[PDB]
């Protein structure tokens, strides 16, 4: 999955 | 509510130790509390707010994958027929997901969007409805699956639009919200080329504004710039 | 209860989704409703009603700890007045605490221990009421400490007398009991000569005892062993 | 801590 914040 | 008789610095005192315990569900139950008092959030405040819901719902996230992962097989060619439970499971773990993002919202709409003029809170709270409105996308199948999709939009560009307007380019709240917004665009609305530009664009205004920074403030740029740069590099 | 209405091997497959799931919570309360149904547990039951409690006192132990110590450190000389709010949080997380470790005993209490006639059966709920009463103890400080460390302290040795009679030496409910007692009788008891005799027997006596066992027999009480060893060398 | 099962 790609970063969030 | 349930902590009505609590005061406000209390509540405050011990979403701040609950975080220490990893009591998240505590943390967020003391937040609520503490919104519920209805006067404004400080920084600090929000962030309790932020990080006690994030983790709630964070866990809950990565059990509903669990969980649809373990249907998905379940409804495959050769797949023996094992009854109604993994779709009821799956059902109770979304169920309680919605409550929570639909808790959060009501917060957000009652009332601190409305009473937050300073555009450092107010980007705060509409990121934070982009991304409620991003979890309930991410499990929604029905008839307002469309309009989910569009309220998170709608909330993350009112976001971007306050934050280029009134914030430095390396201001983290601005570039949280682009690799959110970024994320939206490629997990969600189905528009990786948005995402990628816009994840890059983000990243290079940065890059040009870190000059102006002193060692604390560009520390915390350049992490979240790397957040950036590390999903263009799963993206391309 | 609350799962008077699911069918009881609806309950199982749930408990084991929630396993896969991380819901440990949810884990213990399909656990509660299917003990509930009044039927004997198989072995694999047996074992999913113990790592879901296992999970939830583990994390509320782990959060009364950091709780404890806080407060400790409020109460030491220099240290600045902070109100009631930290003895409130430990107190209010204690309660919970204490009312997984009753909700436990009450199963096992009604009736899963009355209706235990195999010796690895009984072992196995004799050894959860020692663990569940020294979980009790570990936050007791009043006019019942000596009545619930002697409440663990009698469970255990039910379960090592049945053990020693009906068990070889190797086998792991026998090992993880005598390591669990021993643990008990070190950080409970005050015992920590008995901790270390107990450990040193135990392991002394299994090695003995590996050359009966298959491959995978070998590899389960080993396991264990290593783990008796690692207590050994920390005390030593 | 010491090790429990
Ligand atoms: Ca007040
Ligand atoms: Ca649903
Ligand atoms: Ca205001
Ligand atoms: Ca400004
Ligand atoms: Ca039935
Ligand atoms: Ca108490
Ligand atoms: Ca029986
Ligand atoms: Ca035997
Ligand atoms: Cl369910
Ligand atoms: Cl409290």
């Amino acid at each position: 999955f790609p970063a969030t914040v | 509510g349930a902590m009505g008789s609590m005061e406000r610095a209390s509540l405050i005192q011990k979403a701040k130790l609950a975080e220490q315990a990893e009591r998240y569900e505590d943390m967020a139950a003391f937040m609520k509390g503490a919104v519920e008092k209805g006067e404004e959030l400080s920084c600090e405040e929000r962030n309790l707010l932020s990080v006690a819901y994030k983790n709630v719902v964070g866990g809950q996230r990565a059990a509903w994958r669990v969980l649809s992962s373990i249907e998905q097989k379940s409804n495959e060619e050769g797949s023996e027929e094992k009854g109604p439970e993994v779709r009821e499971y799956r059902e109770k773990v979304e169920t309680e997901l919605q409550g929570v993002c639909d808790t959060v919202l009501g917060l957000l709409d009652s009332h601190l969007i409305k009473e937050a003029g300073d555009a450092e809170s107010r980007v705060f709270y509409l990121k934070m409805k982009g991304d409620y409105y991003r979890y309930l996308a991410e499990v929604a199948t029905g008839d307002d699956k469309k309009r989910i999709i569009d309220s998170a939009r709608s909330a993350y560009q009112e976001a971007m639009d306050i934050s280029k307007k009134e914030m430095p380019p390396t201001n983290p709240i601005r570039l949280g919200l682009a690799l959110n917004f970024s994320v939206f665009h490629y997990e969600i609305a189905n528009s990786p080329e948005e995402a990628i530009s816009l994840a890059k664009t983000t990243f290079d205004e940065a890059m040009a504004d870190l000059h102006t920074l002193s060692e604390d403030s560009y520390k915390d740029s350049t992490l979240i710039m790397q957040l950036l740069r590390d999903n263009l590099t799963l993206w391309t």
